[PDB]
C-alpha cells in the first residue's frame, strides 16, 4: 500500500486509500478492481447533478502513464500492491 | 492502428487512428507519445477529450457524451474518450 502522487484534499485522500486497500484486498483483476473502485468511491463523494460535470477515472494496472491538465486539486494517482491506480476527475 | 471496440465518433476516431502516427514520429517515450498526440486531437478536434495511450493498464469507469473506443497501434494502445 503505497501512493505517488495527489493532489486533493487529506481526508479524501485517506478515504480513497483506504477504500482502494478495501479493493486491492477484496478484488483481483484490472477491470474488477477498477470497477469496484469507480463505483465505490462515488459514495463518500457527493455527486452534485449541477452543471458542473465531473467524473471517475480508473487505471489499475502495471506499467502505462499520461500527464495532462486535469481538474485542479482533485485527483490521485498512487502506485500499490504492485499495481499503479490513478484515479481522476473528468476535465 | 488497430481497435479492441468502439462506441465514439468515428470520424473523429478513424481521423486520429491515423494522425496519431504524427506524434508516434515526433516523440520518443510513452509518456511524451500520449502528450503529443492528444495535444494535437484537442487542437484540431475540441477542447474536451481525454485520452491514456500506452499498454498494461485497464479501466472501467463511465465515459463521455459521443466518444468511447480502445483503439491499439501495433500493441501500444489509446483508450479513448471525449
Amino acid at each position: 500500500y503505497k501512493i505517488i502522487t495527489s493532489y486533493m484534499p487529506e481526508s479524501f485522500e485517506q478515504d480513497a486509500v483506504q477504500i482502494a486497500l478495501i479493493a486491492v484486498d477484496k478484488y483481483r483483476q484490472l477491470k474488477d478492481i477498477a470497477f469496484y473502485i469507480k463505483h465505490e468511491y462515488d459514495k463518500k463523494y457527493p455527486g452534485s447533478g449541477k452543471a458542473t460535470e465531473g467524473v471517475y477515472h480508473c487505471i489499475v494496472g502495471k506499467s502505462f502513464a499520461s500527464a495532462v491538465s486535469h481538474e485542479t486539486r482533485q485527483f490521485i494517482h498512487m502506485k500499490v500492491d504492485t499495481y499503479h491506480v490513478i484515479l481522476w476527475k473528468s476535465k | 492502428a488497430v481497435i479492441k471496440n468502439a462506441d465514439m465518433s468515428e470520424e473523429m476516431q478513424a481521423d486520429a487512428v491515423d494522425c496519431a502516427t504524427q506524434a508516434l514520429e515526433k516523440y520518443n517515450i510513452e509518456k511524451d507519445i500520449a502528450a503529443y498526440i492528444k495535444k494535437e486531437f484537442d487542437r484540431k478536434h475540441n477542447p474536451t477529450w481525454h485520452c491514456i495511450v500506452g499498454r498494461n493498464f485497464g479501466s472501467y469507469v463511465t465515459h463521455e457524451t459521443k466518444h468511447f473506443i480502445y483503439f491499439y497501434l501495433g500493441q501500444v494502445a489509446i483508450l479513448l474518450f471525449k
